Order: C-alpha cells, then sequence, then structure tokens
C-alpha cells in the first residue's frame, strides 16, 4: 500500500539516486537486489529533477498534552460560538511538467470573501525543495469554466497571508 | 524585426527569406477538408493563422522547404506540446518546434513546424478532382 | 501522477513533521510520544571497511555499525518542509550514512541530536580521540 | 483545422454477466446513443474482472437484449479513496468511429491514473 501522502507529481519516472531520494521507495530498481541497496560507481548521481510533491493523505492525529489536539470533537465545537467561521477552498491540477497534486487556488470562510491566489508548491531538488511557482488549469470539468479567469491574475503566499490574517485580525478580533 | 526571424530559424540552415511580410501572418487560399459542428466539406477557404517562411538555400537559390509558424491559444499550446512531446519518434512527424516569443509586451506563443511543403496532399486531390 | 513515496502506517508521524513549525522537538516528543518508529530508511549495504566517517561518497563502514542512505536521514529534507539552515538546506543530501549498530534504529534523531566532528569525521563518541 | 465532433453521448446503469444467464440485474454502466433505433447502445463500463453477456430491456419493454461484451479494455479512475479498477467493454464489432467518440465522451467524464 503506497501513499498519495507525498506522491510525486511530475511525470518524469526515472527513479533517483537513492543519495537524492529520502525514502527507499524513491529507489529505482537498480539498486534494491533482495531487498538492499548497493552502491554502484556505473553512473554518478544526478542534479538536474524539479519535481513538486504531493501534500495529501495527512489524518493528523498525535497523542500528546504538549500540544492540545486542534480538531474537536462533538461538542466541544458546538459548546463554544463567537468562533464558527466557514473554511472551503478551490483547486486544481497543472498541465505539462507535472500533474497529480492539488494546490488552492479561490479561499472562501462565512466572512462574504473568496480570495484569489496564484498556485505554488514544493518543487524537489537535490538541496531540498524549493517553494516553486507552476503554471496552472482548472480541472477539465466545464462546471470550472467559472475558473477560467482565475489562475492568469492570483496572489503569491506572503500578502495573502497577511491580507487573511487581518480579516481575522479585524472581524474575528471582536 | 530580424530577431525574431533569427529565433525561428531555430538551429539549422539559417538561410531563411521571409516570403511573408514582416512580422504579420499571410493570407493563403488552401483548399481544406473541414468539419466543425456547423459547417462542412472539402473547399477552398482562405487561411490566415500563419506565418510563412521560405528557406533557401546555398548558393542562394530558392529550394522546396518551408517554416510554418502558427500562434495560437496558451491552452492549446500546452496540449500540442504535450501531445508532441508523447510520439516524437514515428519518423512520419514533422519534427515541431515550440517557444514563447513578445511581439510587443505581448507573450504570443509560436509552434514551428520545420521543414515542410509549399502544397500538402488536400491541394494534389482537390485540384485533380475539380 | 508521479511516483509513490510514504508508508500510511507512518503518515501520522510525517503529519507530526508535516505542519510543524518546532518540528524537532515535537519529533523528539513524538517518538516519545506513544508511538513506533518511521519505518522507512533506505538500507545500504557495503563490505563494512574503511574508517568510520558516515558522512562519505561511497559507503566507508566498520565492522560493527551498519549504512544508510546520506539523504534519507534528515527529518527536515525528508518532510520537505522549511529549514532554519542559514542557506538554506540540509547537508547530508548525496551522500551516506554508516550509524553505528546500538543507536542506529532512527537516523533522524541521530542527524539531529549529533552532527559530525571536525576531528576524526565520525558521529562524537561512536567513537574519538577526543581528549 | 478540422475539428472532430462535440458529443452528447449518455451514460446508464443497467445489467450485464458474464453468461446468458449470470447478468445480475445492475452492475454494469451502458455509454449509448438514442439514434433513429431506440436508445442505441455502444460501450459498456464495469468494475468487475470479467463480463461477457449483457441485457437491457427493448425500445418499449418487450424481451431482454442477449449483447455480449468485449474482452474489457483495462484503465483505473480515481475515489476519494485512492485509484479503482475499472474496464470498458465494447459490444463486438463496433467499429473505429463510435469506439472514437464513446473514448471521447469518457476520457472527457473520467479522469484516469
Ligand atoms: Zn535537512
Ligand atoms: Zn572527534
Amino acid at each position: 500500500n503506497v501513499t498519495g501522502l507525498f506522491k510525486d507529481c511530475s511525470k518524469v519516472i526515472t527513479g533517483l539516486h537513492p543519495t537524492q531520494a529520502p525514502t527507499h521507495l524513491s529507489v529505482d530498481t537498480k539498486f534494491k537486489t533482495e531487498g538492499l541497496c548497493v552502491d554502484i560507481p556505473g553512473i554518478p548521481k544526478d542534479m538536474t529533477y524539479r519535481r513538486l510533491i504531493s501534500m495529501m493523505g495527512f489524518k493528523m492525529n498525535y497523542q500528546v498534552n504538549g500540544y492540545p489536539n486542534m480538531f474537536i470533537t462533538r461538542e466541544e465545537a458546538i459548546r463554544h460560538v463567537r468562533a464558527w467561521i466557514g473554511f472551503d477552498v478551490e483547486g486544481c491540477h497543472a498541465t505539462r511538467e507535472a500533474v497529480g497534486t492539488n494546490l488552492p487556488l479561490q479561499l472562501g470562510f462565512s466572512t462574504g470573501v473568496n480570495l484569489v491566489a496564484v498556485p505554488t508548491g514544493y518543487v524537489d531538488t537535490p538541496n531540498n525543495t524549493d517553494f516553486s511557482r507552476v503554471s496552472a488549469k482548472p480541472p477539465p470539468g466545464d462546471q470550472f469554466k467559472h475558473l477560467i479567469p482565475l489562475m492568469y491574475k492570483g496572489l503569491p503566499w506572503n500578502v495573502v497571508r497577511i491580507k487573511i490574517v487581518q480579516m481575522l485580525s479585524d472581524t474575528l478580533k471582536n | 524585426a530580424q530577431s525574431f526571424l533569427n529565433r525561428v530559424c531555430g538551429v539549422s540552415a539559417a538561410r531563411l527569406t521571409p516570403c511573408g511580410t514582416g512580422t504579420s501572418t499571410d493570407v493563403v487560399y488552401r483548399a481544406f477538408d473541414i468539419y466543425n459542428d456547423k459547417v462542412a466539406g472539402f473547399a477552398k477557404f482562405l487561411k490566415t493563422n500563419c506565418c510563412r517562411f521560405q528557406e533557401k538555400d546555398e548558393d542562394d537559390n530558392l529550394i522546396d522547404s518551408y517554416f510554418v509558424v502558427k500562434r495560437h491559444t496558451f491552452s492549446n499550446y500546452q496540449h500540442e506540446e504535450t501531445i508532441y512531446n508523447l510520439l516524437k519518434d514515428c519518423p512520419a512527424v514533422a519534427k515541431h518546434d515550440f517557444f514563447k516569443f513578445r511581439i510587443d509586451g505581448d507573450m504570443v506563443p509560436h509552434i514551428s513546424r520545420q521543414r515542410l511543403t509549399k502544397y500538402t496532399m488536400a491541394d494534389l486531390v482537390y485540384a485533380l478532382r475539380h | 501522477a508521479g511516483n509513490a513515496t510514504e508508508v500510511p502506517a507512518n503518515s501520522t508521524v510525517l503529519s507530526f513533521c508535516a505542519f510543524a513549525v518546532d518540528a524537532a522537538k515535537a519529533y523528539k516528543d513524538y517518538l516519545a510520544s506513544g508511538g513506533q518508529p518511521i519505518t522507512n530508511c533506505v538500507k545500504m549495504l557495503c563490505t563494512h571497511t574503511g574508517t568510520g566517517q558516515a558522512i562519505t561518497v561511497t559507503p566507508e563502514a566498520n565492522m560493527d555499525q551498519e549504512s544508510f542512505g546520506g539523504a534519507s536521514c534528515c527529518l527536515y529534507c525528508r518532510c520537505h518542509i522549511d529549514h532554519p539552515n542559514p542557506k538554506g538546506f540540509c547537508d547530508l543530501k548525496g551522500k551516506y550514512v554508516q550509524i553505528p549498530t546500538t543507536c542506529a534504529n532512527d537516523p533522524v534523531g541521530f542527524t539531529l541530536k549529533n552532527t559530525v566532528c571536525t576531528v576524526c569525521g565520525m558521529w562524537k563518541g561512536y567513537g574519538c580521540s577526543c581528549d | 483545422n478540422n475539428e472532430l465532433s462535440p458529443v452528447a453521448l449518455r451514460q446508464m446503469s443497467c445489467a450485464a454477466g458474464t453468461t446468458q444467464t449470470a447478468c445480475t440485474d445492475d452492475n454494469a454502466l451502458a455509454y449509448y446513443n438514442t439514434t433513429k433505433g431506440g436508445r442505441f447502445v455502444l460501450a459498456l463500463l464495469s468494475d468487475l474482472q470479467d463480463l461477457k453477456w449483457a441485457r437491457f430491456p427493448k425500445s418499449d419493454g418487450t424481451g431482454t437484449i442477449y449483447t455480449e461484451l468485449e474482452p474489457p479494455c483495462r484503465f483505473v479512475t480515481d475515489t476519494p479513496k485512492g485509484p479503482k479498477v475499472k474496464y470498458l467493454y465494447f459490444i463486438k464489432g463496433l467499429n473505429n468511429l463510435n469506439r472514437g467518440m464513446v473514448l471521447g465522451s469518457l476520457a472527457a467524464t473520467v479522469r484516469l491514473q
């Protein structure tokens, strides 16, 4: 069983020289001979690969008291009004270089707001990940034709989070 | 102008000579086989979404080969791309080349079909049946 | 599309290191927070001959220890998260890591708690002539 | 320069199975075109490993058709819990035209792996 969590998103299928893959699955079948990996001087390592990576399949529910478990159960969210505010986002997938990832484009809440933003994502790089901006298109569904004029006019993340936390800091500050 | 004309001579046989106009398209009277949803037939339209370059020859004689560069939608630019990128093998495919170029402040895409032929099988079959 | 990657069984684990901003003390509290380890580190193979320097281009190992990969040994990069590295990523991405037999259960806490000594190039204490 | 066909091919659910009698009344997904001759049927979509026959009431509901199926085409759709295997049977001896327009409408509807 494999994950869409951290599932690679670019179409390139050439496995990583496992010195550039942080998991025992992202190694090409050139190193796995009877469940073990053997160093190969027959080919040097690679430095040319820029792939976005999926960010799904989380299911966050550790168990400690040093953090309070963010998700509140049935009552602990019914009891506490003067906090209810919506949360929903619309997304899309990339075109040429890659596809298979979900990324936000417009964010709506209870406040009569719908924020625009250009898509960006964690591209994998031989040193770490970079936070790169990639071509975007909505899903091919025709009911997403309303989503056409949103990809070429969005916003990056910094200004967006400033404005969002500030919508917070004047609407929910009360 | 030339940097363009240069920049679409890509890497090969830089002997070009735009029998077009400048950096504008062309107007050709060509006999298509067409069938959208509304029109249909085997008929001779006036087509114009193309810039057309006649590749010349050493000794600077003309020579039957062409670079036909078309300009259309970004989205469609991608489709054509990913397709071409799937299929750049079976030799019956004219070797395309994509790029993005600027006209004014406009980053217009461009596809460059390389070494074709002034006519097409259409003009043959048509102007032999009719 | 792309290529599969993580085990769903350690999803929760990486989840705690995906959304964390103090992820180091976080994941050490996780190693000590009712769980079993990140059961996916690349398992290398060598003749176990050479010095003890793990950070090596081609496995440079001892008879006791055992080698995993170089990259698959930093959770800061194992989770694609941001780094507090000054400029601006993690070093061990590209080499190998030969950990001595005891502490070689998980190399994340190893790479974060220990760090190579400039004198013998080994992990500080496993072993060293450092006075 | 010559676009093919903007579509209108509907999709229903009905009956298919492995033999003439094995066809349970609800397990298959018909893709079809109601032409001059009733809801004229084109292709089958399923999740089962194999279905070599299908059964559908007529134009007015006289009898049940005994339309066999193709060695199904293999592919995987996506459902919120990962990939999901699916097969695309065709009604045998169906030329390239309707195979093509069916693939068109279908791959349009369902995004694969
Ligand atoms: Zn790191
Ligand atoms: Zn030392």
